[PDB]
């Protein structure tokens, strides 16, 4: 009856929210980062480390709101705001961009915290830890793209900023940049996200369908209770219907619901791989066939071509803008145009 | 500066004013703690 | 000396093999185009 | 005889509590002109 | 094209090795019931 | 082809500024999340049926009448891990839930290619922050702009005549 | 060669289709 | 010698011994007057 | 089991399987060096990251010359 | 039966055969260590350390061999270029062939272990259950790593009984394998000390044989034994996966940063050389110095040798490859032959002019010309009709002082940007591209591959951590919950601790 | 102790966040964000 | 089910709002002041609508030292007043 077990009784007490051990790390983390998040969008400009307005003090909107990231000419630094860059001083800290790395950083502990949580409370239930293994799935996602990625690059400047739009500019950079639709991780990816939500759908839908009539009332919710034994649908039924319908269908109960752990954990983990790659410009950018034919042959045009257009004006018209850093000055005549447009 | 205890002062108000509706319920559930 | 008791036999179904079929030629065609380049 | 405070009162008020304040910050927003 | 002329063999090597693998376990399952 | 289409379209409508393409991100990525917690729930929750050398998948006979998992146990630790009252209990509502989901995020979706055919695009927020000058303050707003501007003066660069791109 | 390879590999997901469908282990009640 | 950097360093380091003593103290309080019975 | 030369030398290495200190036995000493380690490794984190700075640490290539 | 993604789970009550696997995964990594350089030694060309470096050549366990001070090969030559040595049995044939022959060696173990593997020395002497006292193994393993890592460093990295390690000038120019003493003050600890590895494995050498004195002596606490479960096995397997995922990590960090272990004459330049313009800065310095002492334009860039001009050169920036863009760096540039010179751009009123370069983000960049204060005054222009900063328009030359092109001047128009669109990659070098058949696409090098496979590699294994993890502390319920939990442990109140019977109110 | 009717507070609240709401996109139109 | 008091049993009660119609004005009013003082301008260090550039001036003043940045962005701020 020594302390430390008075310590583990009070945290695993069965209470509105549960705390536990994991609790310790959890809590302070993810308030932090979510804390750090709602006081730069609501207060905190980019002004002097991307040139941009990002708070709605100046007059952004929820879309367009961010907490941005360092500037490029802090390198990878952990901007502690003791640290030798802010050297205590709040105000520079924010203004130089050490919200984001506090932001990423608590973060990352807190979601080891809350896949701790998820391991702490499967022990103390007696249930099995799928539901912790699943969430390696978002974790992988996040330290990729939040953290790998950037520390591959010269600067944290390039990792995602904590925002709507900032987030979409993302998405356009990895197209013209790293021409991340090509790259066959982010390709599996797609199929485990878009087959996740499929799944997601046509279980929810065929339980609902091949429903036992189990009460009167034609509200079908009523007819449930949480302790039966029965099941509540007959996957006879729905495997018939499927098996006619689309030719093949489950009619193991136990691989199904596995499967649908599997299809979106693995696509989420295949889509980090690829970030990793990108961590150091290794894109899927080219077919190098291809470019030897369109090279060779001013007639040849492809899908492929088409779209490697679209990326050199992405580059050229974002760039200086966007990488405020370089000064890239583009006079005109420099710039990639189509005719008229 | 003095823009501060302007902001604090409602804050100020407003725990002041839960401190005493609830203060003597309060004390009921910390004599129950043992 | 007697035989290893820790030894087991291994099943693989018929529907584990077109799954499992189907995950290799679906890579296949995936990947193959990147192969070539 | 139910707890007043609770780790319950506290995650509650932990979120509430700024929520509100950064409310009115917001609310204020609206009327800034340049 | 000019395309990677090991391509066909790391094609065929992908597809054949581990489909032979599935084959090998499947086929000594049904000799067993 | 897809991804020409969908570039294309980002520079010309502001797709990714679109809600109903938001709703549809939403409903895509939730059900993937969807998906994988109700697959990690019911896998959890599984009855010990069989021995550490088998599939625990044979613990499930097709056409049993007893169901494969204890959704209490489910509801128990998925109530914990949030709140309790942020669980179901109900195997109804939850695969109800399940359906609608990304049935609705995807109608929304498909609503918006279909209004953003009739030119009806995502929010415009260019040079919406000024200083008191009327210096423009760019936001992320305007670097997505920029990046839109690259894709439309390059797509179908021998096609346009006049300046502008009605169509 | 490249087409041969990618149409070959089509062919041949087609063909599992097939038994997939018609050559299942066929499901039994119980 | 004793750079700013480092003074910064200690001046983290102590504060996080703080913080996470603080956190500890105050739950081995609470973890004694509300004790689970048995 | 079969006996062995080599096996009867080596047979008291594997001969306390289960064996153990009673209670919590030295886990407040270990928990002293993981701390130590903890900050030895920030400090190892932060030279290389530059937000440690120290005199004639050079994290740089030219410090070989 | 056992489904196909468990069939080694047989091992796991085995020791003997578990024996036999890992002594055959030691057969095969050292057959492939074998095997790999075999390979490299019959592709490697040796004839030019300047321009055609081993880096350059995809050559990626050769640079391991030198890096700990095997040289030469049996044929006589050695990669510094000198020609004539006798590097004795440890040339890079004969370690190919010692891990050859070792591979040979652990596969006949191999069988003999996987045979007999009902070894007395395997069971518990009380049950006669087979067992493993993890806690002790780890113990004499630590001691055993604790003695290697300090003779390693005590004896081989210091040259008391050994050939030292590869060490450099700053700028990658002068590298061998030297001797190196030990740096015991805080520069120890900077990455780009090489002192301060021969210290770490001194004193953690020193460490790991105290721990491991302890670690065969003191019990573990009961306390530990069974929060950790170390009566099983697989607790051993997550902990060390763990670590391994740990170390991958900091290797591919430090390959991609740089460190006196990662150097660039064997590995190639970082991505941040270029970034930082490292290599131009102290061209720059020696020509203004060059200059200063009263050198011509010609005798100042003359002095200034290829391999440091080739290093301030985008081909070799490992972040300009591509996943899918397989080979040597030379099947891509082609292979460097000479460095043509350094350019000087003027316009018609002589300004000299400075081509923008392409930073690593760009597959492609505009051609720029700037003055020394960064104004543009001349470009390649995309559209022709509004231009003003033509080549044509400014009367745009191009110099070459030092390299194959010292001294010559061209001012025909075509052949004036043809340069200038080489120069936005740094000095400009003459390439083969025949031999190879290089297709004009940068590769990357051995340090982007070997960055990209640990970390890829690193998060792979962080997931069988946290799987074999919760196989660990889950294993009463690996085949499925209790059929009778009731709902009583599993609804809120009930118990006062969750899931402690003990609790009820 | 349970006065309050709860539909008489949801509808109160419910207006409170209208209002607030409304105010936000108002300032869409208004001053800093607008434009003008 | 747990032994905290019902949230549906809290907001009804009378003491509830005789508290919280207190306490939730005046954090808005708070916010509010934090705002119109002015206040969260300098807290944060972010630009008022007349000091995102010098008046004749169209550069960013964007850090561009890792060490000095502090000291950049006072010289910046500086060069304002
Ligand atoms: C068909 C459309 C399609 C689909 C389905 C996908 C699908 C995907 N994309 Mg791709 N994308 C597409 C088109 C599409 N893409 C196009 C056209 C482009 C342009 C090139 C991109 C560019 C792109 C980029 C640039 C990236 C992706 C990424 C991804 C993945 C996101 C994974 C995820 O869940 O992140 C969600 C995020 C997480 C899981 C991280 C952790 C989440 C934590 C738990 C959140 C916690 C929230 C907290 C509790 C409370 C917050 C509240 C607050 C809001 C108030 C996924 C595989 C990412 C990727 O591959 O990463 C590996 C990535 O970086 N995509
Ligand atoms: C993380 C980034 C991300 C994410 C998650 C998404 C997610 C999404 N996007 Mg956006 N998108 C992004 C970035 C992102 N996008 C970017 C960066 C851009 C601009 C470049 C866009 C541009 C964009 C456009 C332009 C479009 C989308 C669309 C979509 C949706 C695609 C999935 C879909 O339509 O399902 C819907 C389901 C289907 C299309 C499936 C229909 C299947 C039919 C009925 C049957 C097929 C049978 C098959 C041929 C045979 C099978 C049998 C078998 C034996 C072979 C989804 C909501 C699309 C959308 O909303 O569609 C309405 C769309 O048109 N996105
Ligand atoms: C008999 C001794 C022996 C010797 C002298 C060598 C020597 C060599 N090998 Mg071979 N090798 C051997 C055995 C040996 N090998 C065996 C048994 C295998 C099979 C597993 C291999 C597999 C192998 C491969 C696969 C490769 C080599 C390579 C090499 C070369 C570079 C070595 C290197 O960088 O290691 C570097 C080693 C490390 C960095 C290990 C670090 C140790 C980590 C940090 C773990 C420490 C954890 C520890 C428990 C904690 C201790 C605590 C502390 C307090 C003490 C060198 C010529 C390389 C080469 O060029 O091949 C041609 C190569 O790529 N070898
Ligand atoms: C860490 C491992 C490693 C690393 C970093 C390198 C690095 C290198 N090697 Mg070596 N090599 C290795 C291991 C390694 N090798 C091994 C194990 C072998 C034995 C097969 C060889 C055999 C070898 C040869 C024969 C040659 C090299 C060469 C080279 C160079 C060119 C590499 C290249 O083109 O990459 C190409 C890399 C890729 C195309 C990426 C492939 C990764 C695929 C896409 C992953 C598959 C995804 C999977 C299907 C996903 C499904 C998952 C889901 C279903 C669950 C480079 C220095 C070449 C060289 O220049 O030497 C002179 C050369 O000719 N290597
Ligand atoms: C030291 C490393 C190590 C070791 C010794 C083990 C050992 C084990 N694992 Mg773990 N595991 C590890 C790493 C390791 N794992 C990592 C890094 C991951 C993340 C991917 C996993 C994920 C994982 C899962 C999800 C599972 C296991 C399981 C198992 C057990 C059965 C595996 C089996 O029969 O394979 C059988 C495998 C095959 C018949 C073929 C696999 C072919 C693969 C996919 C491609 C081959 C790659 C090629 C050979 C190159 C090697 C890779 C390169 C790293 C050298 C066994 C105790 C299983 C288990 O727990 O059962 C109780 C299980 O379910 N492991
Ligand atoms: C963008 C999409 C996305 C979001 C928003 C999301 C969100 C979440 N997923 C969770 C769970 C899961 N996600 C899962 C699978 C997936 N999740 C996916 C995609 C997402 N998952 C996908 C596609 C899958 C399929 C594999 C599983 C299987 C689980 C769970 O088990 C768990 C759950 O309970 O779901 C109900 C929850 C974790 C709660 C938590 O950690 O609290 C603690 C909060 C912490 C630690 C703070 C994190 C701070 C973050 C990382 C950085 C700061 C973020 C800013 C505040 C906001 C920035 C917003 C801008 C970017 C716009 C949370 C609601
Ligand atoms: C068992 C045998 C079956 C295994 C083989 C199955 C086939 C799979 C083959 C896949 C490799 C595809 C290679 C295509 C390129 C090729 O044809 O060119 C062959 C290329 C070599 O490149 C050749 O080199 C030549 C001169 O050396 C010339 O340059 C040729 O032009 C060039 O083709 O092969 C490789 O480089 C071999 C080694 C690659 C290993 C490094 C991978 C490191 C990345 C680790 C990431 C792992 C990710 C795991 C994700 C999960
Ligand atoms: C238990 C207690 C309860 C706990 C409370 C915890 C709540 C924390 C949750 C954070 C909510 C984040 C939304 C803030 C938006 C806001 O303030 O905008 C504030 C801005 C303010 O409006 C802007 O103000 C500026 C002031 O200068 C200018 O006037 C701008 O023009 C004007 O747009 O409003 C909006 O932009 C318009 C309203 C749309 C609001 C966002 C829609 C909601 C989106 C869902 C929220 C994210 C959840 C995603 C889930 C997936
Ligand atoms: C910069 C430094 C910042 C870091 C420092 C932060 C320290 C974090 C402190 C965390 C602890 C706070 C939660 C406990 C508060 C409290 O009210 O509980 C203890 C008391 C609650 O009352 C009791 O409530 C109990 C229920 S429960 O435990 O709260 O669930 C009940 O059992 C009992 O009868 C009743 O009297
Ligand atoms: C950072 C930091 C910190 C902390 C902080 C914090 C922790 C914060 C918090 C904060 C918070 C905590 C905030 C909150 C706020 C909130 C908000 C602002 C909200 C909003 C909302 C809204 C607006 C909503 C609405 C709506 C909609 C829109 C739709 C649907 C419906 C509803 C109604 C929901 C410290 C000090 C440590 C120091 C360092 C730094
Ligand atoms: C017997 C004997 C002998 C001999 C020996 C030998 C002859 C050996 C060999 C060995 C060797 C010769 C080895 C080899 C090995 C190899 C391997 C082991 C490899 C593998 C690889 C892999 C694993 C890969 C993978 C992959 C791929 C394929 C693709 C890409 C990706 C990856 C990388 C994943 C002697 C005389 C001495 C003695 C007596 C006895
Ligand atoms: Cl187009
Ligand atoms: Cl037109
Ligand atoms: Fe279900």
């Amino acid at each position: 009856r020594g302390w430390f077990d008075i310590l583990d009784d009070w945290l695993k007490r069965d209470r509105f929210v549960f705390v536990g051990w994991s609790g310790i790390l959890l809590f302070p983390c993810a308030y932090l980062a979510l804390g750090g998040w709602l006081t730069g969008t609501t207060f905190v400009t980019s002004w002097y480390t991307h040139g941009l307005a990002s708070s709605y003090l100046e007059g952004c909107n929820f879309l367009t709101v961010a907490v941005s990231t360092p500037a490029n000419s802090m390198g990878h630094s952990l901007l502690l705001l003791w640290g030798p860059e802010a050297q205590g001083d709040f105000t520079r800290w924010c203004q130089l961009g050490g919200l984001w790395t506090f932001i990423a950083l608590h973060g990352a502990f807190g979601l080891i915290g809350f896949m701790l949580r998820q391991f702490e409370i499967a022990r103390l239930v007696g249930v099995r830890p799928y539901n912790a293994i699943a969430f390696s799935a978002p974790i992988a996602v996040f330290v990729s793209v939040f953290l790998i990625y950037p520390l591959g690059q010269s600067s944290w400047f390039f990792a995602p900023s904590f925002g709507v739009a900032a987030i979409f500019r993302f998405l356009l950079f990895f197209q013209g940049f790293h021409n991340w639709t090509l790259n066959p991780f982010h390709m599996m990816g797609v199929a485990g996200v878009l087959g996740g939500a499929l799944l997601c759908a046509i279980h929810g839908a065929t339980v609902e369908n091949t429903l036992f009539q189990d009460g009167e009332g034609a509200s079908t919710f009523r007819a449930f209770n949480p302790t039966q034994a029965e099941e509540t649908y007959s996957m006879v039924t729905a495997n018939r219907f499927w098996s006619q319908i689309f030719g093949i269908a489950f009619s193991n109960k136990r691989w199904l619901h596995f499967f649908m752990l599997f299809v979106p954990v693995t696509g989420l983990w295949m889509s980090a791989i690829g970030v990793v790659g990108l961590a150091l410009n290794l894109r899927s950018y080219d077919f190098i066939s291809q470019e030897i034919r369109a090279a060779e042959d001013p007639e040849f045009e492809t899908f492929y071509t088409k779209n490697l257009l679209l990326n050199e004006g992405i580059r050229a018209w974002m760039a200086p803008q966007d990488q405020p850093h370089e000064n890239f000055v583009f006079p005109e005549e420099v710039l990639p145009r189509g005719n008229a447009l | 500066d003095w823009r501060v205890l302007v902001v604090l002062l409602p804050v100020l108000l407003a725990a002041g004013w839960a401190v005493r509706n609830i203060l003597p319920y309060a004390v009921k559930q910390v004599q129950k703690l043992l | 000396m007697e035989p290893n008791p820790n030894r087991q036999p291994v099943e693989l179904n018929r529907t584990s093999l077109y799954l499992g079929l189907l995950l290799i030629l679906v890579l296949a065609l995936l990947f193959s185009s990147y192969f070539f380049n | 005889s139910y707890p007043i405070f609770t780790v319950r009162w506290v995650a509650v008020h932990t979120l509430a509590v700024p929520t509100i304040f950064f409310l009115g910050a917001i609310a204020a927003m609206q009327f800034i002109q340049r | 094209m000019e395309v990677n002329q090991l391509g066909l063999i790391a094609t065929a090597l992908f597809v054949l090795v581990p489909s032979v693998f599935l084959i090998i376990l499947y086929v000594q399952t049904e000799s067993q019931q | 082809g897809t991804f020409n289409f969908m570039i294309v379209f980002q520079a010309e409508h502001n797709i990714l500024m679109h809600p109903f393409h938001q709703l549809g991100v939403a409903g895509v990525f939730g059900g993937a999340l969807f998906c994988a917690m109700h697959g990690s729930l019911v896998t959890s929750s599984l009855i010990r049926e069989t021995t550490e050398t088998e599939s625990a998948n044979y613990g499930y006979k097709f056409g049993q009448e007893e169901e494969t998992y204890n959704i209490v146990a489910a509801h128990g630790y998925f109530g914990r891990l949030i709140f309790q009252y942020a669980s179901f209990n109900n195997s109804r509502s939850l695969h109800f839930f399940l359906a609608a989901w990304p049935v609705v995020g995807v109608w929304f979706t498909a609503l918006g290619i279909s209004t953003m055919a009739f030119n009806l695009n995502g929010f415009n927020f260019n040079h919406s922050v000024i200083d008191a000058k009327g210096n423009v303050i760019n936001t992320w707003a305007d670097i997505i702009n920029r990046a839109n501007l690259g894709m439309e003066v390059m797509h179908e660069r021998n096609a346009h005549n006049f300046p502008l791109d009605l169509a | 060669m490249e087409t041969i390879t990618y149409v070959f590999i089509f062919a041949c997901i087609i063909a599992l289709f097939f038994f997939a469908i018609f050559f299942r282990e066929p499901p039994r009640i119980t | 010698t004793i750079t700013p950097s480092l003074k910064g360093f200690f001046i983290g380091l102590l504060s996080g011994a703080v913080v996470l003593g603080l956190t500890f103290a105050v739950l081995i309080a609470i973890s004694q007057i509300d004790k689970v019975q048995r | 089991a079969r006996r062995t030369w080599l096996g009867d030398i080596l047979r008291p290495l594997n001969s306390e399987y289960g064996k153990v200190a009673p209670g919590w036995g030295t886990t407040p000493l270990m928990a002293v060096f993981m701390g130590l380690f903890l900050v030895f490794l920030l400090i190892i984190l932060e030279i290389y990251n530059s937000t440690l700075i120290l005199d004639g640490v050079n994290v740089s290539w030219k410090a070989l010359g | 039966g056992l489904p196909w993604y468990r069939v080694h789970t047989v091992l796991i009550n085995d020791p003997g055969r578990l024996i036999a696997a890992h002594l055959m995964h030691t057969a095969l990594v050292a057959g492939w260590a074998g095997s790999m350089a075999l390979y490299e030694l019959a592709t490697f060309d040796p004839s030019d350390p300047v321009l055609n470096p081993m880096w350059r050549q995809g050559m990626f366990v050769l640079p391991f061999m030198a890096r700990l001070g095997v040289t030469g090969s049996w044929s006589g030559w050695s990669i510094t270029g000198e020609t004539g040595i006798d590097p004795g049995f440890w040339s890079f044939e004969g370690v190919a062939l010692a891990h050859i022959v070792l591979s040979g060696l652990l596969f006949l173990a191999a069988c003999w272990h996987w045979v007999y593997w009902d070894l007395e020395l395997f069971r518990d002497p009380r049950t006669g259950e087979p067992a493993l006292d993890l806690p002790k193994m780890f113990g004499i393993h630590l001691f055993l790593a604790g003695l290697l890592c300090f003779g390693f460093g005590a004896f081989h990295l210091t040259g008391l009984f050994g050939p030292g390690m590869w060490v450099s000038d700053p700028y990658g120019l002068t590298g061998s394998v030297q001797p190196v003493a030990p740096e015991w003050g805080p520069d120890g600890f900077n990455p780009y000390n090489p002192g301060g590895v021969v210290a770490h494995h001194i004193a953690a050498g020193i460490v790991g044989i105290i721990a491991g004195l302890f670690h065969i002596l003191v019990r573990p606490p009961q306390r530990l034994y069974k929060a950790l479960r170390m009566g099983n096995i697989e607790t051993v397997l997550s902990s060390s996966i763990a670590a391994v995922f740990f170390a991958a990590f900091v290797v591919a960090g430090t390959m991609w940063y740089g460190s006196a272990t990662t150097p660039i004459e064997l590995f190639g330049p970082t991505r941040y050389q270029w970034d930082s313009s490292y290599f131009q800065q102290e061209i720059n310095r020696r020509v203004q110095a060059s200059l200063a002492s009263g050198a011509t334009l010609e005798e100042a860039w003359s002095a200034i040798p290829e391999k440091l001009a080739f290093y301030d050169y985008i081909g070799n920036n490992p972040a300009k490859g591509g996943l899918f863009r397989t080979g040597p760096m030379n099947k891509g540039d082609g292979i460097a032959q000479a460095w043509k010179g350094h350019a000087v751009f003027r316009n018609k009123e002589g300004e000299e002019l400075f081509v923008r370069r392409m930073p690593a983000f760009f597959e492609s960049f505009p051609v720029i010309l700037t003055d020394k204060n960064g104004v543009v005054k001349a470009d390649i222009p995309f559209r022709r009709a509004e231009s003003k900063y033509s080549f044509e328009q400014q009367g745009v030359t191009v110099s070459f002082y030092g390299g194959e092109l010292n001294g010559q001047t061209f001012t025909d128009p075509p052949t004036v940007k043809s340069y200038a669109r080489k120069a936005i990659f740094g000095e400009i070098f003459e390439f083969d591209t025949e031999t190879l058949n290089s297709d004009g696409i940068f590769r990357t090098s051995p340090r982007g591959w070997f960055t990209f496979a640990h970390a890829v590699f690193a998060l792979l294994f962080f997931f069988g951590h946290i799987w074999h993890g919760a196989r660990t502390l889950f294993r009463d319920v690996f085949s499925g919950i209790d059929p009778e939990l009731s709902p009583e442990q599993v609804e809120w109140g009930f118990y006062q601790k969750v899931g402690d019977v003990t609790t009820r109110r | 102790g349970g006065r309050i009717p709860l539909w008489i507070v949801a509808t109160v609240a419910g207006m409170g966040v209208i209002v607030i709401v409304g105010l936000f996109f108002y300032g869409a139109y208004a001053g800093l964000g607008s434009s003008l | 089910t747990t032994g905290e008091r019902p949230f549906s049993d809290i907001i009804t009660s009378v003491r509830y709002w005789v508290i919280h119609s207190i306490t939730i004005p005046a954090l808005f009013i708070a916010g509010w002041l934090f705002v119109s003082t002015g206040l969260a301008y300098d807290v944060f260090g972010t630009p008022r609508p007349d000091s995102y550039y010098a008046q004749e001036q169209r550069s960013i003043p964007l850090v561009t030292d890792r060490f000095e940045a502090k000291q950049q962005v006072e010289t910046f701020l500086e060069q304002l007043k």
